Order: C-alpha cells, then structure tokens, then sequence
C-alpha cells in the first residue's frame, strides 16, 4: 500500500520543477511557463514546448518530472481521441481533468507503483463554449478549478503577485492584458528574462497560439519601460 | 449506386461523390468512399481517429502514401475473421516534401493502386472511355472540373435514378477547398 | 522514493557514469557517432563484435553507455517498432517516434515497483525528412534531449566542455571525425588510443539520389582515420 | 491487376545464373521483389502479393539486422515455406517462386510453392499461375540445360512471347530479371 | 497463436466469388512397411522425397497433403529430439506413435497427414500406421494410399517369419510395383529405408521483330 | 532480507537452502540403499521409541507408480508432499511418452522443480532428501538421490540421515574390497541381509521388526516388506553367523 | 538509501547492481571450466570433482549438446545451468529451426540464452542465475567461435577463456599459449594442460569432461543415404580418448 | 460462419490444464490442485516485466513443457 | 510469511502452535472396535447455550473431529473435511478410508506452511472413525505432521492427560472396550483440569464402534454419561 509520505515526497519533486502559471481572461485562457535554460549545444530547432496540446481545445503544462509528464499527456491524448471516436463529440475540459485525475489517483492508490512526481495545469474551452476553463491536478490524484494558479519552483511568490494584481470579479480585460499579467508574474522569478518565458494562448472554438520569441520580447520591452516610467514617477 | 470519382491534375486532386461520405483525415488529405451502410462509417472514423492522433502527437502531417498504406493495413487487419464486406476507398492528398498531388484507390480486399483517375460504382464503366481520350498530366484545376462535368452529365444521361447532386472537393498546397460546378 | 528526489534513478545515472565514453556530433551533411570500448584482454575477439554502436534500420544508429545486456533488449524492441512502423506506413520511422518509444519503456521500468530501471544511456543518430539529420540522448530516467554535439557515460562533463569550445554550426562530416576522435583522446583516462578500442559510425547523404548511407567502420577504416587525424 | 489469379511467373536456371519473368510496358502490379540477392516472384491475389511483400520485407530486414548477412535462397525457401504454413487454415492465395544464387557455393537456386508452403525444387524450370498449363507445355518444348546468360534471356523471353498470343502490344508485358553473382538486371520487354 | 485461420471467411468468400483457389500438393500414391528377421523396412513411390525422418532410427512414409506430412513429422521430430536430449536415452517408436496420435487428435482430420511409422529403439523393432483421424494400426506389414489393396495382397502372398533384408527389399519393391503396374506409365523408382536393429538406418533413393529492350540494373 | 528469502548472500550463499538442508536431520532417522544383481534394496531406521504411536502408520518408504519407489528423510509433511509430486509425474510421463517413467528422469524432474523454489523469492524449498530406487529396462538396478538445492546424481549405494558418514564409510570399504560396484547376490533374500548387516554395523545397534522399514525393487514391482518378512531376514542373519 | 518495493538486484548508492556481484562470487567459487578456439574447430572443458565416492559420476554430464554443431559448459549453480540448457535446446528448435530449417548460429543462440539471464534480473522476486556459461559452435558463414556469458546476461566472443575457481591462473596460462595458428589437436592439449593446473582431486578420463565442435562426423549421424546431411560436428571426448591424450603428460 | 476448429484450439491449453487439475482433485484430494494453482499464481504474479514474451522459464517446469513444442511455441502470435 | 530459521524450523509454525497450547483440552481413545472422543469445555458464563454448544464435530457418517487452537482455522478444516470425504463418495461410491482422509488433511495443512503469503493453521486436530479395515485414530499438528495412535490428547491439559493415557495403555495389554473407554476418558479430563478447577466445565463424549454404534458415529448421552461421571467423581475422590 506504500505510505502517505510518498505523496508528500512526490510533491517535493514537483516543487523543484520549474515555474508554471495560468490565468483565465474575459474571452481567452492562457498557460505560461519557466522554460529552462537551453544549454549550449542543445538543439534549438526542435526544443521541447513545455506546454502541450491534448487536442485543438485542451492544453496542458506541468511541474516536476518531465518523464512522468509524457505518460500523462499521452494517456490524455489517447483518452481524448478514443472519447471522440466512441461518443461523437470532443472531450470536455473537466472530463479530461477527471481522466488525468483518475490515472494520477490510480498510481496513488496502488502500493506496487510510485505516484507521478507531476502536478499539472489543464486549460481550454468546452466544445461550443466561451467560458474559459482552468484546472490544477496533483500527485495525490486530487484536482480543483481555478481563475489563476501557479505550480513549481518559487510558485508562492507568483501567488503573492497574482493576489496583488488579479480579481476573480474582473479578469484582465481582454486577451492582450492576460499576457501583461502572466509575463510580469514570471518576471518576478525568471531572473534571466525573455529567453525563459513561454506562453500559449487559447480562444473559443479551437484557436490556439504559441507566442514566439518576438512577441514575448515585445511584452518584456513594454513591461520594462512601464517599470521605468513607474520608477521615474 | 453511391459513385465515387477522383481525378488528379498537375497541382490538385479533385474528389467527387454522390450526395458525408468523405473525411478530411488531414487538412491536406481526403477519403471519399462507398459500400455497405454500416461498417464503412466506423472504418472511416477509426482511420480519422488514429491519423488525427498522430497529427496531434507529432504536430506533423502523415504523407498521402503513409496514410494510404495505413488504410490498406487496417482494411486487411479487419478482413481477417468476420467476412469481406463491400467497400472502396480513394485517398486524395498533396505531398509537401515532393510537391505533388496523389490519388490512391484501395478496394475491399486491401489492393492498393495509384492511377490517373479512379471510380467505384457500376456506372463507372461509362466514365473510363470518356477519361482515356482527354486525361493529360499537364492539366490545371479548371480543366479538372471540365473533365468532371462531362462525366457527371453522361452519368446523368445514363441514370434517371436519384443521381442528383455530386459534392466536389479540391486538394492542393492551399489545403481542402469545397467547390461547386454551379 | 524520498524527499522529492529519485534514489534508484540517481543510482542508475551513477551506474552509466563508469560505462566507457560515447560522443555524437551533427554536421550540415550528416552525423558522427564514436565510442570507446571498455574491456581489453588479448583473448577477447576484437572483430565482429559490435560492443557500443548498433543499427536500428539503415537510417538510424545508437551508441550505448551502460549495461550491454540491458541495451540489447531495448535495441531489439526499437527494431521491432521500426519495421512495424515501416509495415504500417510504408515509410521509414522518424527518429523522434523511435527515441520517444524507447524513452517511455525506460520511464516504465523507473516507475513500476518490481522493476529496476535500465542502466543505459543511448545517443541516437538518424536521418528523416521532417528535420533532416537528428542527434538525441535518452537517460535511465526516461528523459530525452536533442543535441548538436553530445556525450554520455564516463567524463560526460569534460567531453561536453571540449565540444562546446570547438564546435561550429556549419561544418561538414569529415571535420566532425577529427573533433570526435580528439574529444575521445582528451576523454580517455585510459593511457593511449587504438583502432580496436574505438568504435565509429557515420550517417551521410551519399549520391544525393534520395540516399541515406550508414558507413559501419572496420579495423581498416578506423586505422586510416587514426593515422590521418594524427596518431600512429 | 484484374482477372488477377491469371498473373504468371516463369523461373529458369542456366550456367551460374537464374531468370524470373512476369506479365505486366504497364509496369503495374509488379510481382518480382528483391530481398538482397534473393528474388521472389509471386502469382495470385494482388492483396496477398503485397501483404507478403511487406511481411517478407519485415522478416528479412529483421533477419539482416539480427544475423549480419543477407538471406540466402535456401533459407528464404525455408522461411517462406514455414511462414505460409502458419496460415494453414486460411492460406494466402498465391504460388510464390523464389530464385537467386546461393552466395557461398555460387550455385543457382529456384523453388516454387503451393499455398500452404510445400517446396517444389526443380533443377530446370518452374511455372506458376492459374491458366499457365499452356505455358508449361510451351516451356517443356524449348528448355535446354546449362544455357548462358543472354541465351537464357532469349529462351525465357520466347517462352513468354509464345504465351497468350492474341495481342502482343498494349496489354503485353514480360519483366525479364536476369540474376547473376555480381549484377542483376530488369528488362521491361 | 500457432496455426491461424486468419483468411478463413475471406477465402471461403473468395472461393464463393469464383476466384478459384490454388491447389495443395496431395501424395495419394502407395506407401508400404515390412517387418523382417532383424529389423524393419519401409518404402514409397515417386513422380512429378516421400520418406521423412522423426529420428535417425525412426522414419515415416507420408500420404495425403504433403506439407502436413513434412510439418507434423518434423514437429514430432523436434519434440522427440528434445525428449531424447531431455531424458538422455535413445528415442522409442511408441513415443513417436503417442505424440503423433495425441497431436492429430488435437486436430480432427483438418490436418490431412496419413502416415506409416517404423523404427528401432532399445526395446527392438516396430511398425505402426496413423490416419488423419488419430486412429492407429499395428502389424508385421502395412500399406496406405491408393495402391494399398494390391500391395497388401502381394505382402500376404509373400511374407514369412524369418524374412531377410534382400527378400524384404524385393518384396517391398514388388508390393509397390504391383501398386504401379496398376496405372503404370505415371510414376517410377522406389525410395526405401532399412532399420537393422544393431546398425545405422540405411536409406536407398530411387532403388529401381526483336521485342522491347528497356532496361535497368537493380 | 538475505536470510528470509532465497537470494544471493554477501558470500554468494543461499541460506534458505542451508536451512532446508538442516531440516533433513530433523527426524533423527537413517536410511541406506544398495544395488544387487537383479534388485535394489532400501532400508530406513523406523525409530518410534517412546510414544503412544501406532507403528503400522509411521513410514518413510513411498512406492511411486509400479517399478519405482523412494525413501525420504526430513520432516514427514514435506516427505508426503514430495511423494505426491513424484507419483503424479511418473503417472503423466507414462501418458505422454508411451513407456514407464525411468528413474533417472523422475530424479531430474524432481530436481528441476526444486530449482524453482531455489530461485523464486515467495516459495520455500522442501526440507527433504529423496532417494529413488528402481530396476530399469535399460540400466538395470538404479539409485538416484535428490536434495533441497535441486542437485541430483545416480549412486552405486548411498546413505542419508544424521549418521550417513558412518554408513557411507562402511559401504565404501566394502565396494573398495569386493570391486563389483554392486552387491553380488542372485536374489533379494541376500541383499536385504547384507543391507541390514552393514546398517547394524554402522549404527552400533542391532535391528528388530520394530526398528526397521525395508523396501525392495525388482523388475516386476516395488514392494515394501511386512514386519514378518523382516523377521525371517533377522532370523536368517542370526542363523547364518 | 533504496527501500524501493520488492525489486531485487537493485542499484546500490555507488551504482553497482549488488545481487549480480554475489552471483559472480557464486560463479567464482564453482569448479573450473574453459574453452579454446583453434583454426579448424573449438574445444570446451571442465572438472567433475565428486559429490560422493559412491556416486555414478557418469550421470552428471557437465558438458551438454545445445544442438548439432553447438555445445556448452559452466561454472557455479548446476541446477541453474540445467534449466538454462533445457530452455536453450528448446529455443533453438522453436524460434530458429522450425522457421528456417537450419540450426541457429552461435551469435544468435548466445543472445537467446543471455536474454533469459537479463530478464531474470529485471523481474521482481527472482535472484540472478548463479552461472557463467561457455558456448562453442560452428556455422556456414560466421565460422567457428567461443563465447562467455555472465549472470547479468552480458556476453562476448572469445578466442579462449576459463571461468570459476582457477580462472586467474588459467587466463595467465591461456594468454601465454594462445596463437592464431592453433590446430584443434594442439588446442585439446592446451585445454588438458590448463585443467591439469587447476585440478585438486585425481586427474583422469572420469574427473575431466571435455568436448569439441570440429570436423563433420557422418558415423554419428545414425543414418546414411541422404547425401546432403553433414553429420553433427560432435566429438565429446570419452574417458578412453581422454586417457589416450593424457599419455602425452 | 467461423472455422470449425477455430474455437476448438483457442481454449485448448486452459481446457487441458482445467481437466488435468480436475483429475488431481478426484485422485489426490483438495490439496494437490490448490498447491499447483498457488505456484502458478506466484509465477504469473511475480515475473511481470513489460518487454517479456517468452512467458517464463519456470512456468515451463510447472506446466511440464520444459522439452516439448506446440505450433504455438513455434509461432508466437505477437 | 517468515518461512525458515537457523534450526531448519519453519518460524511461522513456532508461532502458530502457541494457540494450540491455549485451546480446549481433548482426548481420543481408539477402543478395540471404535473411537471415543472426550473434551473439557470453558463455561466462562451460563450464557453458553447448552446442547447447542458442541466441541466434537461430525465430519462424515463414520468420521468425527475434536480440535484445539484458533476457532475459525479449525472450523475451516472441519468444513474442508466435509468437502473432502463427500468428494470421495461422489466418485468411488463408498465411504473413504480413514488413512486417506488423514493424508488429504495432512497435505492440505502442509500446503499453507510453504508460501510467503499464507498462514500455517493454528490448530491441532484429533480425528478418526470406523471403516472397512476397522477403527483408526490420527492426530494432526500445525506443522502438517500427523500419525496413527492408540490414544492421544491435546490442548491446555496435555502433560497430565498424556501421563493418564499411558496409564491406560501400559495397564491393559489389549487396551479397552468402547463401554470401558466412556468411563475411563472422563477420569482423565477432570484430572488434567487440576490447575484450572477454580472454573467449572461440561463433559461431552461421543463415539463410533463397529459393535456398540453399528459402525456409525453417535453421541454419548444419559445413563452412560452419568455412569461415566459417577465413575470420574469416585475416581477423583
């Protein structure tokens, strides 16, 4: 049966994995992450996305063990396509969250298997919906719905920063200002800057977008001179 | 009847079928089919589900050849046991490494061919004599639609049944385009 | 396992750190793999035996640092998947689909209770049409990383230093041979270097006629690259 | 491929050589596959001809990887015989005709099979295909032992040309492979 | 796993839809066995190989579907090689007989091998025959296949206790050759083997306008 | 963990097997076996000295099918369980291969099962040494002995129990001297009397119909003696010398 | 620290597998066996130091014939060797012979044996096999070979080797003797010399087991008349042919 | 519809062990089949590793197939 | 689950027998043509329903059981004994020989003493009956080790009881008749309770004899039991 300390210890590996933050908006959802340093000689042209698609309308990111993450993304991908194949409509974001919660709880319920050292953010829209969805799953198989959340290294200082800049009654007013808040959130922690931030933006009905190194620079050289203007003030 | 017709020109494939009954396996690939009303729909969707799972899992288009060989494999693999049922599949695509339109036919036994133009449906016997005189490797897309309109008119001249309304679709570098004779 | 840290997988990453040394280097024309055989006695037969470098199909090769008993089970599992992909898709397996499948199997032995993890790190070289030439690495934890020039096994960090201070993005495969050999001769704590203590492979474009051409080396070609490079 | 059980293969041997032909040029439903130096003519259903192509490509590529040498005509004959017998109860609708040179001895080899993998080894010539009874009559009228490479091509091409002689153009094909120790060829007659 | 029926409903459908099936090789023609003074003899007719080894001292003559006779005899020839190696004793003809009977009873005549089994072992000399049903027969002489009435009729007329090698090899040859004087001009020659209880098994083979020149290298 | 499961120790040992070997001394019973010309004979020291027991129910000679039998020493539960594993296998070899299970193959077959329990973690070795005897249709008189490790070998003569060193030394000094590699008598009446004589020499105690259990193999059958037949063989030793 | 479920042969903190070193210590304690490759054949050899002086030491064959043309010998756990050899004989007939009609090469059959040793080290709840195997044999193209296999399921081709108790004194003698010229006749003499250094009991045709995969032997085929069949290349030296060669020492 | 011997041989190996164990119950009593099925349960439970396909060497000793081949051991369905 | 020790002894059997040492004492006598089973109860309270309460279980028409150790372990063996002997009827069409019954239970109890996942049965059984050979009596231990017996006793009182069972069998060279054993067994059970007589208990006796019970198992009741008590009371007084 293992012991419950294994779940607390799994979650300590999740704390040593790099930072990830997601936010709802008025008409979008975003996921963003502390992409590690690409080491010298590491191949740029295929470098891992850190954020991952499960379909056109569900997207996921993790902290902790990157190996365990592949297996949960791939158990999620096969569930999404097998669900569409068997039930004639795409997976809802909560059903996918319940399947990922199901497998995470399965490895936490069995004594003959270690539980995954992976917490996740899971985000998207339901089919034919414009309420943005956001979730948070844990090594323990527990899950919860969110407006804004952070996992991984230094994630408390990002939760401080979110509680000082976000309101559940009044999100960042449109998809542009989600990026301001989420880039500025990661700039509290990602001391090497615009190389290390990665953001993916989702809109109703299957539009999903990776922001390039150029748009994240445009946001960082917007937030930086707003910081200078506030320093001159 | 439920005829399927496929015609390959210099830089497009045109897929046509009697009045559904096609799948966009990828935004650069199609599969217009015909056969027994049950098992062909489950097969078309099972093919779309794995090809779309690969498409998601790699973020990479599987080639028209590779999906054609996948479709022949799953058809052979489901002809074992059970008993052969009447089905026909045309896979029409564009290959973005070779820069070519491509058209494969696969009959119910798993016999995979690649030919200028292909049909399934017994009135197809009318079309082959019409498409041997005009077919040309140099054709542009609108010469394709002109070949098709001849075929559909002679199919209509020889079919007083409900043959009204082909659905017609074009595949090239710009992806699937649904298009009209009208 | 304890305190947010893996103890057996950290001991499997320590297990590969004795296991000879292997380098891979990518170039605009193709890929070089090179490796050092650990064992030497006059009675162990030095021809025929691939110790370190293995074919998965024509277009894909792997270098092993780790237990060879472990490596051979994974090599056969990838050979079956590669031919089963070719039978399914009529087209050669893209390198990433292969290195992901072996990396998942290596995570499965890392999580399962009964199973110790495989004590093997693989460097992969191959060509496919998505990205062209690709060079990858896959460790006992089941994580994989893509690299322009990489090493695994003994003296990982010292070899990655010499790669980092010599490598260039635009060289051709003949220039990679002299660097891979000189990286090994700077990474061999074993006293001196010989044609039988090396293994080498190259993947190249050949006639440009859609070719991919692996060049399994012999004791005649490796002797020639030694005397050509600067040791006799 | 239509009326497809009518597809034919002639196999024949000469002085240090072999020759496997097949009707088609149309260069369609080709039926003479190479697995290194060993050649496998197949006659029968085009779905089984291509299923068997993929299946022997799989087994031979693994063989070549495992054993570090190409599959010899004898070992290929045993592999095809046991592999066809695995389907004892619903066999492939084929007559395969294996051919090549045994690379260690330098000897010619040909064999044919029935659908469940029985081996016909005959040191002169072999035929297969559902209406080829006429062509067995032709070939027995004209074979001679130990023919040279180009006269081998002349006799196998005259065997083929004498078959089904209603139209010798448009629907006429004959892929004359000539198989020797160093270089193999493929004439599209 | 094992022998599969993958194309069983497809091949019944192809044969129903006039795509007429390739024909399996049937050896219908005579096999004989003759026990004698110091051993056993078996022999068979050939036309266009019909004697198979279970072990150096145990041999079969085959009739019916030819691939099945070679497959079952070599499968039991593998089980008995493994069993000889497992037990470290020379294999027994009664072990071959049990394994073949048990194995053809796994099947139900589906496999069409008809089989005369003869040999020597540390017990002496033995001669049996198995049918595709898994039925067994035993006797001092036996025959199976199309010549069997005429070959048995000759064997009754000529067999003795104390029959020697040369007499038995003549008699096996005349018992076959009566079975080939019926419908003579179709086959010829006789494969025979002789299992002398103290010595190597002895096998006697055949005991009697220029067309298109488009080309490329491959 | 190195002493609870059958796994390699620091000195390359398997302590679980050394503990199943100590279980073979547990009953304080000695057994002896000798080949004759046409027979093989096995003796066991029945030893029920001090109890309310019923001696027609205390036994360690087990016949296996028709022509084969064994003496076991080690705990009676493991001895009976080993007999169940020996009678089922001789009975189903006779189905599969069409001839009577030869003793060499039963000894191998019992020794290979003991290799399972000798490698697996969750199964325990049986705590017994099995001494099979028969007269084969090929090799004639046979003795084969199997032990908790799954080792086996044939024997000329053998002894097993707490006092086996004494019995084996007296047997060796007899074969060393007569040089026949079996006991040279034409009938089982004289091989039981040799066996009882050399057992009484080694244990230092005379035997009665109450201290003895005896089994005989001849090519038709394996048969255990009744206490009255042992009485004839005791009276015949006492009368002879 | 480990503690990781019931997994056996787990990685120590220094990266050693641990259980396998104790299996190498079981191999190291077993009685010597050795083999030599010559130009025209191969030799395999060992000692039968007796488990009782009343034993029939002909009933324990330490040298076994995997298949015609392939043989074997070991050090360590005799029960483990015997089970590996019942499986090795079976896998040669199933995977290779019943598909291809030929027997598997030594390179193939050594991978098949080494796989079973490797897979008994990755499953839970089974210790390693406490044996090292030598395999010797012949093939059409690959020619003659000797192999060693260790408890890990690692294997390699050798020219000559010795495993078990005497192995350091035997390998210093084999390097001092082995040469590319060797005729099988002199190879048998070098094998006999090397066990005569390592023996602690008496040395004779009953205490040494010795075999050879050399010439074809049609007198051993057991039948005649099919021309093609080659005759198992098996000449396991019986005690008289051993005593004939021991007249030279 | 289906091949006559398709299902006849599909269940054969379990049908044979089931019938072997039923005779062991009838002749040797309740304990002997329970002992055989416990060892089989220990050998199926313990020897899981995902890449395995030769079953296990020890279940051949328990099934008594240690030197005998079915066509199912010549052709793993894979 | 812990399965061998430096004495070659099976550790979990060293523990499982300690329960037998704390179970209800019982005696079995193999009479000249039968078996008599006798037992001491543990009447901690009058709540114990008399008559409904029984220690000597019927295993078959000709077979009975009395046992000491964990109650569900012994109840499971009585249940398996009822299955086992009924399985013999259903094929051999006759009542099972008592040594065949005893071996089948010895093999069953030994089974769980093997594997590191099941428990040695913490119960000793005395069992026996009358069959086509005659009477038989056997005692089976937690180790699986059983054997035939002239008479036997087990549970809390074993040493004083075995001293009295010797005083039967050394004193009469034939042993004793079924109607003598009914008296003589009760003498033992009240004697062996000497170290516990600050609590009281109920006598229960049952038998099977080829003559006195027609070879079918029956309880001993009324005048025979009362006569045995009037014997046991005058003998202990």
């Amino acid at each position: 049966d293992g012991h419950i300390f294994q779940v607390e210890y799994a979650l300590e590996a999740v704390k040593r994995g790099t930072c990830a933050v997601g936010v709802k908006g008025k008409n979008c959802v975003v996921l963003g992450c502390e992409r590690r340093s690409t080491l010298k000689l590491q191949d740029t042209r295929i470098t891992p996305s850190k954020v991952s698609k499960i379909d056109s309308h569900v997207v996921l990111s993790f902290s902790g063990l990157n190996a365990d993450s592949r297996i949960l993304i791939e158990k999620a991908r096969v569930e999404a396509q097998s669900h569409r194949l068997t039930l004639e409509d795409p997976v809802t974001v909560e059903y996918l969250t319940r399947y990922v919660a199901g497998v995470q709880q399965r490895y936490t319920q069995s004594g003959g298997v270690r539980p995954f050292g992976v917490s996740t953010l899971i985000a998207g829209f339901d089919p034919r919906d414009d309420e943005p969805k956001l979730y948070q799953t844990e090594p323990s198989g527990i899950y919860s719905s969110w407006s804004a959340q952070t996992i991984g290294r230094n994630s408390k200082t990002v939760r401080e920063f979110l509680e000082k800049n976000y309101d559940r009654k009044e999100p960042p007013a449109t998809v542009e200002e989600c990026v301001k808040l989420t880039v500025r959130s990661l700039l509290e922690v990602v001391q090497t800057g615009a190389k290390n931030i990665e953001i993916t933006v989702v809109k109703p009905d299957s539009d999903i977008v990776a922001l390039s190194s150029e748009e994240i620079n445009q946001y960082v050289t917007q937030i930086e001179q707003e910081k200078q203007e506030q320093q001159e003030q | 009847m439920d005829i399927i017709l496929g015609i390959r020109v210099q830089d497009s494939v045109i897929l046509a079928s009697s009045k559904d009954k096609t799948r966009q396996l990828s935004p650069h690939t199609l599969m217009s089919f015909a056969g027994e009303a049950g098992d062909t729909v489950q097969f078309a969707e099972y093919i779309q589900a794995n090809i779309q799972l690969y498409s998601i899992r790699e973020d990479y288009e599987l080639s028209p050849q590779a999906v054609s060989s996948f479709v022949r494999q799953e058809l052979a693999k489901s002809i074992r046991s059970r008993r052969p049922y009447q089905v026909n599949v045309l896979i029409g695509g564009y290959d973005k490494k070779k820069n070519k339109p491509e058209l494969y036919q696969i009959d119910y036994l798993g016999t995979k061919v690649e030919l200028p133009y292909g049909a399934h449906g017994y009135s197809g016997f009318y079309t082959f004599s019409l498409l041997d005189h005009h077919y040309r490797p140099d054709m542009t897309t609108e010469e394709g639609l002109d070949l098709l309109k001849l075929c559909v008119q002679e199919l209509e001249k020889r079919m007083p049944m409900d043959f009204k309304g082909v659905i017609v679709k074009i595949v090239d570098k710009d992806g699937i385009r649904q298009v009209d004779d009208f | 396992s304890p305190e947010g840290r893996l103890y057996q997988v950290e001991y499997a990453l320590e297990s590969i750190s004795h296991a000879g040394t292997a380098i891979g280097i990518m170039a605009s024309d193709g890929i070089v793999l090179a490796a050092e055989r650990k064992v030497t006695s006059t009675l162990l037969e030095q021809d025929t035996s691939t110790e370190k470098l293995y074919k998965l199909n024509d277009k894909i090769a792997v270098a092993v640092a780790g237990l060879t008993a472990d490596a051979e089970i994974l090599i056969n599992t990838a050979r079956i998947h590669a031919q089963n992909y070719l039978k399914t898709y009529n087209e050669d397996i893209p390198v990433e689909i292969l290195v992901r499948r072996l990396s998942d199997i290596k995570q499965g032995y890392t999580q399962h209770g009964g199973l110790r993890p495989f004590g093997v790190s693989f460097i992969y070289a191959g060509y496919d049409d998505r990205y062209g030439y690709q060079l990858y690495t896959s460790n006992p934890s089941g994580n994989y990383t893509g690299w322009k020039a990489i090493s695994v096994g003994a003296n990982t960090s010292a070899a990655q230093t010499l790669l980092q201070m010599d490598y260039k993005d635009d060289m051709k495969v003949d220039d990679a041979i002299e660097l891979a050999l000189k990286t090994l001769s700077k990474t061999t704590d074993s006293s001196a270097l010989t044609y039988d203590r090396l293994e080498f492979a190259t993947i190249r474009k050949g006639a440009n006629d859609g070719e991919v051409y692996q060049k399994i080396f012999k004791p005649q070609e490796i002797k020639d690259i030694l005397v050509k490079t600067g040791i006799t | 491929p239509s009326s497809i059980n009518g597809g034919i293969v002639v196999a024949m041997t000469g002085k240090d050589c072999v020759a496997i032909a097949c009707d088609l040029v149309s260069n369609k439903f080709e039926k003479i596959f190479h697995y290194g130096h060993v050649f496998l003519g197949i006659t029968g259903l085009a779905t089984d001809v291509t299923t068997l192509n993929e299946m022997f490509r799989y087994k031979t590529n693994l063989y070549k990887l495992k054993e570090e040498r190409a599959i010899e005509p004898e070992t290929f004959t045993q592999l095809v015989s046991s592999s066809l017998y695995e389907r004892r109860f619903g066999p492939y609708f084929v007559g395969p005709v294996v051919a090549g040179i045994n690379s260690k001895s330098g000897k010619p080899f040909i064999a044919g099979f029935d659908l469940i993998g029985c081996i016909d080894e005959a040191k002169d010539f072999i035929v297969s295909g559902t209406a080829s009874d006429q062509l067995f009559g032709m070939c027995e009228s004209l074979y001679e032992p130990n023919l040279e490479p180009e006269d081998l091509f002349e006799t196998i091409s005259q065997a083929l040309l004498n078959a089904a002689d209603r139209d010798a153009l448009s629907g006429w094909g004959a892929v004359v492979y000539i198989i020797k120790k160093d270089e193999v060829v493929k004439r599209y007659l | 796993a094992g022998l599969s029926f993958d194309n069983y409903q497809r091949n019944n459908f192809l044969a129903e839809n006039s795509h007429t099936q390739p024909k399996a090789t049937s050896t219908g023609t005579t096999i004989v066995g003759v026990k004698f003074n110091n051993g056993v003899v078996i022999a068979a007719d050939t036309r266009s190989a019909k004697l198979h080894r279970i072990s150096p001292k145990i041999w079969c003559a085959g009739a019916g579907t030819a691939a099945d006779t070679e497959a079952v005899t070599q499968l039991i020839g593998s089980n008995i090689e493994l069993h000889s190696l497992y037990t470290s004793r020379e294999p027994r003809v009664v072990s071959a007989l049990q394994m073949l009977k048990q194995h053809l009873f796994k099947y139900q005549g589906h496999i069409g091998a008809y089989l005369i089994v003869a040999g020597v072992d540390p017990t002496g000399s033995h001669l049996f025959s198995i049918h595709a049903h898994g039925s067994t027969d035993v006797g001092y002489y036996l025959s199976l296949g199309s010549g069997s009435l005429a070959a048995m009729a000759v064997l009754e007329s000529h067999w003795k206790q104390d029959l020697t090698k040369e007499e038995a090899i003549k008699l096996a040859s005349d018992a076959i050759q009566a079975g080939i004087w019926n419908d003579l001009g179709s086959g010829s020659n006789v494969d025979v083997c002789v299992m002398e209880i103290g010595k190597d098994a002895e096998y006697l083979r055949n005991y009697l306008t220029t067309a298109v020149l488009k080309e490329s290298i491959v | 963990y190195d002493r609870h499961i059958t796994i390699f120790s620091p000195e390359g040992r398997l302590y679980q097997v050394e503990y199943a070997f100590k279980a073979t001394n547990q009953t304080n019973i000695n057994s002896l076996a000798v080949r004759g010309k046409d027979c093989t004979v096995v003796i066991s020291q029945k030893k029920v000295p001090d109890k309310l027991l019923d001696p027609t129910t205390v036994s360690y000679i087990f016949c296996i099918s028709r022509t084969i039998g064994m003496v076991v020493n080690g705990p009676i539960p493991d001895a009976r369980n080993a007999a169940l594993r020996a009678k089922a296998e001789a009975a189903e070899f006779r189905y599969k291969y069409g001839y009577d299970m030869p003793c060499d193959v039963l000894a191998k077959r019992m020794a290979n099962l003991s290799q399972i329990y000798t490698q697996r973690a969750y199964m325990r070795p049986l705590g017994v040494i099995l001494t099979f005897v028969s007269v084969d249709e090929e090799l004639g008189p046979s003795i084969y002995k199997t032990d908790p490790a799954g080792y086996y070998v044939g024997y000329k003569a053998t002894a097993t129990g707490p006092k086996q060193q004494e019995i084996t030394t007296n047997l060796e000094n007899h074969f060393k001297k007569s040089k026949i590699d079996h006991i040279n008598e034409e009938s089982w009446e004289k091989v039981v009397e040799f066996a009882i004589t050399h057992m009484i020499d080694a244990l230092g105690t005379e035997f009665s119909k109450n201290d003895l259990e005896v089994g005989v193999a001849t090519k038709d059958k394996f048969f255990t003696l009744s206490a009255e037949n042992i009485e004839e063989r005791l009276v015949a030793i006492a009368e002879q010398d | 620290t480990d503690r990781y479920s019931f997994s056996l042969t787990t990685f120590s903190p220094s990266g050693k597998l641990g259980q396998i070193d104790y299996a190498l210590t079981a191999v190291k304690q077993g009685v010597t066996s050795l083999g030599i490759k010559a130009t025209n054949g191969v030799v395999i050899a060992t000692e039968k130091k007796s488990s009782s002086p009343l034993a029939m030491s002909e009933t324990l064959s330490k040298v076994s014939l995997l298949t015609p043309d392939i043989g074997a010998v070991y050090s360590g756990m005799g029960p483990d060797y015997r089970v590996l050899v019942d499986k090795s004989r079976k896998v040669a007939h199933t995977s290779y012979k019943r598909i291809y009609g030929e027997y598997p090469p030594t390179k193939l059959l050594v991978s098949e044996v080494a796989k079973i040793m490797q897979e008994a080290t990755q499953s839970g709840g089974v210790r390693p096999f406490g044996v090292s195997l030598l395999i010797a044999g012949h093939d059409e193209f690959n020619g003659f070979s000797l192999y060693q296999v260790d408890p890990s399921g690692s294997y390699f081709p050798w020219k000559a080797t010795a495993i078990g108790k005497g192995s350091v004194a035997a390998k210093t003698f084999l390097e001092k003797r082995w040469n590319d010229e060797l005729e099988l006749e002199d190879a048998i003499h070098i094998a006999l010399l090397t066990l005569k250094e390592s023996v602690e009991g008496e040395f004779n045709g009953d205490t040494i087991e010795l075999a050879i995969i050399g010439d074809e032997n049609p007198d051993l085929l057991g039948y005649t008349g099919i021309p093609t069949d080659k005759g198992p290349r098996f000449r396991k030296l019986t005690s008289q042919e051993i005593n004939d060669r021991l007249e030279a020492l | 519809d289906r091949h006559p011997l398709e299902s006849t041989l599909k269940n054969w190996e379990t049908t044979q062990r089931q019938r072997q164990m039923e005779q062991y119950r009838q002749i040797f009593g309740i304990a002997e089949p329970m002992k055989r099925t416990m060892e089989m349960e220990i050998v199926n439970r313990t020897d899981f590793n995902p890449l395995s396909t030769n079953g296990s060497i020890h279940r051949d000793i328990l099934l008594n197939k240690e030197c005998s081949i079915d066509w199912e051991d010549v052709y793993p369905g894979t | 689950n812990s399965v061998f020790s430096p004495d070659g002894r099976n550790f979990q059997v060293e523990y499982a027998v300690k329960a037998v040492e704390n179970g209800t004492t019982s005696i079995g006598i193999k009479c000249n043509d039968g078996v008599v089973f006798a037992v001491e109860k543990l009447i901690t309270s009058k709540l114990l329903v008399p008559q409904k309460n029984v220690k000597i279980q019927v295993v078959d028409r000709h077979i009975g059981c009395v046992y000491s150790g964990l109650i569900p372990d012994g109840r499971h063996l009585v249940n398996r004994g009822r299955e086992e002997a009924a399985s013999f009827k259903k094929l051999y069409k006759t009542p099972i020989p008592i040594p065949a019954f005893a071996d089948r239970l010895g093999q069953y109890v030994q089974a769980h003493t093997l594997y590191n996942s099941v428990r040695p049965f913490g119960v000793s059984t005395i069992f026996g009956g009358v069959d086509k050979n005659g009477a038989h009596l056997y005692m089976l231990e937690p180790s699986g080790s059983y054997w035939g017996y002239k008479g036997a006793a087990t549970g809390k009182g074993r040493q004083s009881a075995k001293a009295e069972l010797e005083k039967l069998v050394d004193h009469h060279p034939e042993g004793l008749s079924a109607r003598e054993a009914v008296k003589q067994a009760a003498k033992i059970i009240y004697l062996a309770h000497e170290d516990n007589k600050e609590k009281d208990f109920e006598l229960e006796i049952s038998w099977c004899s080829l003559s006195e019970t027609n070879g079918l198992h029956k309880f001993v009741k009324g005048d025979l039991l009362q006569e045995a008590i009037d014997f046991a009371q005058k003998e202990i007084n």
